[PDB]
């Protein structure tokens, strides 16, 4: 699917960005990992905030 | 100082109450301000 | 629009970034339970040229000015809220946003106009002079 683009599309960003957050939160747990995940909310982007803003909400539960 | 006020409430001063009554969009300026209200009117 | 209508409907933006075309500046640690700037209708709730979509130019001065009566009476304790919010989007030519933004005005007028003749009584401080 023109080699495989538009397959791809939906998990690369999600791969990247989870990829990202195991080792920028390593050496944090609790209220501290909870703002570092928060952290990625922060251009608006609604792009990567659509992403995040989920899987924070069950990580600051 | 809503854990501080009730705790100072229960371990000493009895008649105690439990219970005291990414975004939520206004729900901890209303949560939290009417539990200070209640447990150190209270105390 | 939704960034919009949170700074719209109560002057606390809910949403953690600045990208709005109002921008807050922290005087803050300037005027506090004093004035001696008049932060408020100066340009500590400004607007920034190149935020402007160039389709809500005609209505900048009206946004700016809805927002910043909404935090001076959701600061003292006065529960205010939205009395009801509808989607607005960019159309061709056409505007949603034009009714939202003349009712907002109004509903910002009125809230911080009726507190304000009732509690902190301007007719009396007016009298007195």
């Amino acid at each position: 699917l023109r080699r495989l683009l538009v397959w791809t599309y939906d998990p690369k960003i999600r791969l990247k960005t989870l990829a990202a957050l195991v080792d920028h939160c390593q050496g944090r747990k609790g209220g501290e990992l909870a703002s570092a995940v928060h952290a990625y909310t922060k251009t608006g982007d609604p792009y990567m905030r659509s992403l995040v803003q989920h899987i924070l909400s069950l990580v600051s539960h | 100082l809503i854990g501080k006020s009730i705790n100072f409430l229960h371990q000493v001063c009895h008649d105690q109450t439990p219970t005291t009554k990414t975004d939520l969009e206004n729900a901890f300026q209303g949560k939290i301000d009417a539990a200070y209200f209640e447990t150190s009117k209270y105390l | 629009f939704e960034v919009l209508e949170k700074w719209i409907y109560r002057g606390i933006i809910h949403d953690p970034y600045s990208e709005f075309m109002v921008e807050e500046h922290e005087l803050r640690k300037e005027r506090i339970q004093e004035d001696y700037n008049d932060k408020y209708w100066d340009q500590r709730y400004t607007i920034v040229q190149q935020q402007i979509p160039s389709f809500l130019q005609k209505m900048a001065d009206k946004i700016l000015s809805t927002g910043k009566y909404l935090n001076v009476v959701r600061e003292c304790g006065h529960d205010v809220t939205c009395p009801v919010a509808k989607e607005i989007i960019y159309t061709l030519k056409e505007r949603a946003y034009v009714e939202q933004i003349e009712k907002a005005f109004n509903y910002a007028s009125k809230v911080l106009l009726d507190f304000l003749m009732e509690e902190k009584e301007l007719v009396a401080h007016l009298r007195s002079i």
